[PDB]
């Protein structure tokens, strides 16, 4: 009971998936097969929050894929648990986007609408109770982008009282992977913060960060990206799935992390996260759990979280631990940075607990905060967005199938209208 | 031999005592748990500990922690009990 | 022929309620299974467990209970626990939805399709008795569920079941820890839900448990689980008189008749003592001047006010155990003589001493250690207005910017509601001032 | 002095027994009492049972 | 239904009282464990009743630093203490006299005090305060003084003893206990009624003269100094035709309300090797016991003057020979009495026998008395440490160490001044009319 449902876009999107999937598996003991080989008998009673039931006892992902090119939907089902998606969910087109946003989002996109609106009621609908939907795509590709977020705003006018989750990945300064990223990333933001409610941002350029400063390894692959995104995935519904002693659903963090409708923005971090050399150099206790968790170089999101200041957060433990420290522990932190805390808002830190841990340790944690620093990410986006309008350049491309210069100024001042009305806030005082 | 465990208000460090937890006992309990070895030691999981969790394994029974307690209360005193004669204790030169 | 049933709601409430049946549980000997010992052919006599448990003519003995939550995994959990087979199977309903520290979506639009049911669950177990003395209601204030629906169980019942009284043991929100981030607004609002509906409420706060726990029960690492049975101790002494027989009984009745002046200040908080760990307990004598002096001992009050601050006005004393009456005696004058603790003008007497002559049963395993006295407090004083004063500084500074006022509004409270209830809670705190001025 | 050694540890156990009046009196031949045994403070306890 | 609470402060304080509970524990027949050993009210005046079996010594130790109070958490006596009665911080005061009386000394009081004041409720016959203290450590004073001072306004009238241990004339550990024990002696001054100079030094000269052991240890030393209690309180909780109470005691030694400072002795002190060559005659007993060397105090008696003196005597004294032991005293010039304290005797008669401690040095004797008396010569101690005292404060020397602990520097000019103010008068005791 209380189950939402996923849907993926785009190559970024469905390799993404390709190992939450597989990070879930290990985690509920799911074969390749999809037969149950698990050892706690606890490790089925609330099975389907992710898994349905059908003939033979094996179990399904209720995912929905969809993509532009056959190339990235073909791999991901010869990867590793990559046959457990159904055959009929599938859905693809045989044109070809090419990250040209305006490509994804009125020709393209919305043509194969049908099919991949229509997979995605009937499994809703099914269920016994829905709760909502998460949503993980990349804003620098045309084709996931624009139709990524289009099939978001329709889910929305079809249903208005569900909490829908939102995951993706967005193009840092330093590190540049397409010339045509900050039209496409910056549009798709314009149609998210109308309707999306709970944060999605993640940034890479942190991500790898985090890949050499605390992993220390050599040479990492896209193995080892997918293989912390996910993790941190597994921590938003950590709880959901098995007992504890204080569950913390989406809504409950929902509802202690918004603090107004817009300001819908948060950076997730995963710890600890330790190389093999302090494996067992390390001693697990709590001052390491805190430690670890504020700190940037954890933080995967490239926003400086010490140049502004903490609106609120919450955090969700793993494993199990005496509780107490959680209470001081956290109380501590809540003073010992006192500036680094916004004046008006008191009480600004919501705790939780979850009794199995996640495989591999005895205990983890996951940050989830709205961070007034977050501005960074858009004012760095928000330069280069304005810089390669006035030379009218590459505007041929999207103004070739319906689209007009109007809409283009009113996203302008709209992201301009939120940094503005962003900033507002970090120096309110009482 | 030791004590089997140490009054509470004592100075200094127990084993185990800051490495694998160990939350939930008054005191006197939890020092006798470090030095006779139970608990599992390193960052690893036993398949079986995992899934103790809180309600599911703790707090419930009944019966059975009671022959628990006896068991453990014995063997503290008893080895402790090695001591006799009249002549009270090395209080001289051991101090 | 005495009878009273128990209301839960939310998990601190579920919980609270699963320590408290277990505490009844071991007290008499009955196991797990309804079958006392697997052994005791003779029974059909001492007429004791009839207080909180009803004969079913062979086997077991249902508890009193109904469990109520707006979470699946909670209850859920002790439906497949080691209690099995105990509880009644269908007297534990459990809602589909959650309602997330949404007070408006608490009490105004998912709460009333679990009424419903709730109304019919009560009358069932209710009627079956025939002396139903009173209710008791654990509800956590801290969570809107435990809000919405803990609130409105007091509301509708204040309109079918006509006189009888109502007791609570609340749980506000902590002074400087901190649980949740919207405690605030159901912390206020809620209030308003038990002062003009309740004929008494507690107050509990969890930090004083905390402090309370390390300065005698020698844990610097205690958890929840440790948290609860503590509370049990509370409502076991308190309802031990109704079903142990004693020279002086003290009647569920018979405490807000002596434990309330006026309609509007309904607020008293506990204390509670010895509480002593295993390897310290024996080596004190545990007499009864020290115990009673204890009690007022301001550091070790159960919740963390300041009564050297104020007053005292109305408190009754219950003791279970091996007492006897000099001991009673003694101590009381010992207090009057007392100058760090003071009474109010107009209230001469303010001891009201229950006796009684069972020990209070030790647990296996758990943080106490055998003992043989035992006396738990009732006390009203002034001091109680640091709680809400203090609070009453939270509530406006979040509403000064309506921050989070804006999904409140959307679940169909109205904005007008807001207006009312900051303007209650000022009489409150304008009504303790005025009683504290002496004549 | 009220023993105190023997009132910590053994009192758990407890005994029941069955049995049936005797007197003088008739009216007081044919029904049924339990006698309890607390082996802690030497303690003797009667019920009445009512069929 | 008489008692009296122990106060011990101090590690070096801290091992005698250690020290002074195994030679009380062994006299009442309670087994270090706990448990009676099976078989009178008597044994109320150190002991408390806990209600079944054990008993809970009235104790209350203090000291800044674990080390000490933790080993006696560790040795053979683990379980009679009360568990929780070690009132125990974290950091150590350092010798110096400020940080144990204005960094960190109020942070452990608040725990102490009410340590204090819950074992006299549970009792019912509250004699007097003993205290034992080391001046010659930051802690000793600090802690010390601060409860002989808080101790003075929240019980009042009511009277307290204490044995402090000031440094030897030439032997000594440190630089600085001149200051630290100058600074002492200001507090004890107006918060505590009697107290009895035990300097150790003389210790190794009495232990060396009789027990003929060449390789004297600390740990010997307590020994001794417990024993010396036993007989200043052995006379409460004993049967006895002629008793002395706890009470009266200030009403012998106290010649005006300032001078309260007496030193004393202790005979006879002899090794079981050679203790019974002589008929330990209780003439011959009390001689020694009067004889300059044997003093128990690095202050000769012989280089002052007399004005009272209330000794005990334990064993089978026969009260005649001690009427006739007096006597003989009065004739004799090495010690010549007072000119308007014609008498200065108070003469105690108490019975049981002094225990014997095993596999130590003191051998079982019959016959024996103990001394608590004051004279004029103790106007050497303060003396010896006043020329000292004034040397280093010409370059103020170490003083910077003690203002920037919150000691103000105006703090000492005062110390020394009242010290003088106490120098002048003994002058004024010893002049005769
Ligand atoms: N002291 C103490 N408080 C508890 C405990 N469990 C829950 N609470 C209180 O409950 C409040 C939140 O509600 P919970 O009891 O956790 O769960 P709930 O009753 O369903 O309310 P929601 O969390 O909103 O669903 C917290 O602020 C705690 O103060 C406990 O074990 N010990
Ligand atoms: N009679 C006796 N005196 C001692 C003993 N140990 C130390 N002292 C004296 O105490 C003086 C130093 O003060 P201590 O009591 O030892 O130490 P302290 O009081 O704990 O002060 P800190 O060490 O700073 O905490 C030394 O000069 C010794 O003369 C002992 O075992 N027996
Ligand atoms: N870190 C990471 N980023 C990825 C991965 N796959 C895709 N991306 C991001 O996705 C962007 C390219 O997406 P693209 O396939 O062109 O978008 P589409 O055309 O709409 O499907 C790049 O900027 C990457 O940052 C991956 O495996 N790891
Ligand atoms: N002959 C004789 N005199 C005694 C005896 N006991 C005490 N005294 C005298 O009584 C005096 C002490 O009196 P004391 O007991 O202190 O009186 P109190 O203070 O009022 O109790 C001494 O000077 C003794 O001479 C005794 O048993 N026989
Ligand atoms: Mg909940
Ligand atoms: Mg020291």
């Amino acid at each position: 009971m209380r189950e939402i449902v996923h849907i993926q876009g785009g190559q970024c999107g469905n390799q993404i998936g390709a190992k939450f999937w597989e990070v879930i598996s290990d985690e509920h003991g799911i074969d390749p097969t999809g037969t149950y080989h698990g050892d706690s008998d606890l490790q089925l009673e609330r099975i389907n929050v992710y898994y349905n039931e059908a003939t033979g006892g094996r179990y399904v992902p209720r995912a929905i894929l969809m993509d532009l090119e056959p190339g990235t939907m073909d791999s991901v089902r010869a990867g590793p648990f990559g046959q457990l998606f159904r055959p009929d969910n599938f859905v693809f087109g045989q044109t070809g986007a090419g990250n040209n946003w305006a490509k994804g989002h009125y020709t393209e996109g919305a043509e194969l609408i049908d099919s991949v609106l229509d997979v995605v009621r009937k499994e809703a609908e099914g269920c016994d109770c829905l709760q909502g939907f998460q949503i993980t795509h990349s804003l620098g590709g045309g084709t996931g982008s624009g139709m990524g977020t289009l099939l978001i705003s329709k889910v929305r006018e079809e249903y208005p009282d569900r909490i829908m989750e939102t995951f993706s990945v967005v193009p840092s300064p330093k590190v540049s992977d397409t010339v045509v990223e900050p039209y496409n990333a910056t549009l798709s933001v314009h149609q998210l913060v109308e309707n999306a409610d709970e944060c999605m941002v993640i940034d890479n350029e942190a991500l790898y960060d985090i890949c050499f400063r605390t992993l220390k390894l050599t040479t990492p692959t896209y193995g080892d990206l997918n293989h912390l995104v996910s993790a941190a995935m597994s921590g938003v519904t950590c709880c959901l799935r098995f007992p504890g002693q204080l569950n913390s659903d989406l809504r409950k963090l929902a509802v202690n992390l918004i603090p107004f409708p817009r300001l819908h923005f948060f950076m997730i971090g995963f710890a600890p996260l330790t190389s093999r050399g302090s494996q067992q150099y390390r001693a697990l206790t709590v001052p390491e759990l805190t430690q670890q968790m504020f700190d940037a170089k954890n933080m995967m999101c490239a926003a400086d979280p010490r140049h502004g200041r903490y609106l609120t957060a919450s955090a969700l433990f793993r494993g199990r631990m005496s509780t107490k420290e959680v209470d001081e522990q956290m109380l501590n932190v809540q003073n010992k940075n006192s500036s680094y805390f916004v004046e008006w808002i008191p009480n600004n830190i919501k705790s939780s607990i979850c009794d199995i841990p996640p495989k591999g340790l005895k205990m983890a944690v996951t940050f989830v905060g709205n961070s007034t620093a977050i501005q960074e990410m858009f004012k760095r986006v928000a330069e280069q967005f304005t810089a390669m309008f006035r030379r009218k350049a590459f505007l041929h491309w999207y103004t070739g199938e319906g689209m007009d210069e109007m809409e283009f100024t009113e996203a302008e001042s709209n992201m301009n209208d939120l940094v503005s009305e962003y900033q507002q806030y970090q120096d309110a005082t009482a | 031999n030791q004590a089997k465990s140490h009054i509470p208000g004592y100075a200094g460090y127990i084993p185990g005592i800051r490495s694998e937890n160990m939350y939930g006992k008054t005191y006197g309990k939890i020092t006798y748990m470090s030095v006779t070895n139970q608990h599992h030691k390193g960052p690893d999981l036993p398949p079986d500990l995992r899934y103790t969790s809180t309600v599911k394994g703790e707090f419930t029974d009944q019966k059975g922690v009671k022959k628990q307690e006896l068991l453990r209360q014995a063997v503290i005193e008893e080895a402790k009990i090695t001591s006799s004669g009249y002549g009270s204790s090395p209080l001289r030169t051991k101090y | 022929m005495r009878e009273v049933i128990s209301i839960h709601v939310g998990q601190g409430g579920i919980q609270v309620g699963n320590a408290c049946w277990e505490l009844f549980c071991l007290e008499h000997g009955i196991q797990p299974d309804g079958q006392m010992p697997s052994d005791k052919t003779i029974g059909g006599g001492d007429d004791a467990f009839n207080t909180f448990f009803s004969e079913t003519g062979a086997g077991k003995h249902v508890p009193r209970a109904v469990f109520l939550d707006l979470e699946p995994t909670v209850i859920d959990e002790v439906r497949t626990g080691t209690y099995r087979q105990l509880f009644h199977p269908e007297q534990l309903i459990s809602g589909k939805e959650d309602a997330a520290n949404n007070f408006a979506r608490g009490h105004y639009t998912i709460g009333k399709e679990i009424v419903d049911l709730c109304l019919d669950r009560i009358r069932k177990l209710a009627d079956n008795c025939t002396g139903l003395q009173g209710f008791l209601v654990f509800n956590s204030v801290g969570g809107g569920t435990g809000s919405g629906l803990g609130s409105l169980l007091l509301e509708r019942l204040s309109v079918d079941y006509g006189k009888k009284s109502k007791l609570g043991f609340t749980i506000y929100p902590s002074p400087q820890v901190s649980t949740a981030v919207v405690e605030p607004y159901n912390s206020i609002l809620s209030t308003h839900s038990l002062l003009e509906h309740t004929d008494v409420a507690v107050m509990l706060d969890n930090e004083a448990i905390y402090d309370i726990c390390r300065r005698n029960l020698d844990i610097e690492r205690p958890t929840y689980t440790n948290l609860n049975r503590l509370i049990a101790q509370v409502i076991s002494s308190l309802t031990a008189s109704l079903r142990f027989d004693g020279a002086l009984n003290v009647d569920i009745t018979e405490f807000q008749t002596n434990l309330v002046p006026y309609p509007r200040i309904h607020f008293m908080l506990s204390s509670y003592a010895p509480i002593i760990s295993a390897e310290k307990a024996y080596h004190e004598q545990l007499s009864v001047a020290e115990i009673t002096n204890s009690a007022f001992e301001p550091a070790n009050m159960m919740a963390k006010c300041d009564p050297r601050h104020g007053k005292y006005m109305a408190c009754s004393m219950m003791y279970r155990g091996d007492v006897v009456p000099k001991d009673v005696n003694a101590s009381i004058a010992t207090i009057k003589t007392k100058r760090t603790i003071q009474f109010v003008d107009w209230c001469p007497t303010g001891f009201k001493v229950g006796i009684n002559y069972q020990p209070p049963t030790v647990v296996p395993g758990g943080d106490l250690a055998k003992v043989m006295r035992a006396v738990c407090m009732i006390s009203n004083s002034t001091a109680i207005a640091e709680v809400f004063s203090r609070l009453d500084h939270k509530f406006d500074l979040m509403y000064a910017k309506r921050a989070f006022v804006h999904w409140y509004v959307g679940e169909g409270m109205e904005e007008g509601e807001f207006s009312e209830a900051r303007e209650d809670l000022a009489a409150l705190e304008k009504d303790y001032e005025e009683v504290g001025i002496e004549t | 002095r009220k023993d105190i050694n023997k009132m910590y540890t053994q009192d758990q156990y407890i005994l029941r027994f069955e049995g049936k009046l005797i007197s003088q009196n008739k009216e007081d031949n044919h029904r049924k009492f339990i006698i309890s045994f607390f082996c802690g403070d030497d303690t003797i306890m009667v019920y009445e049972t009512a069929d």
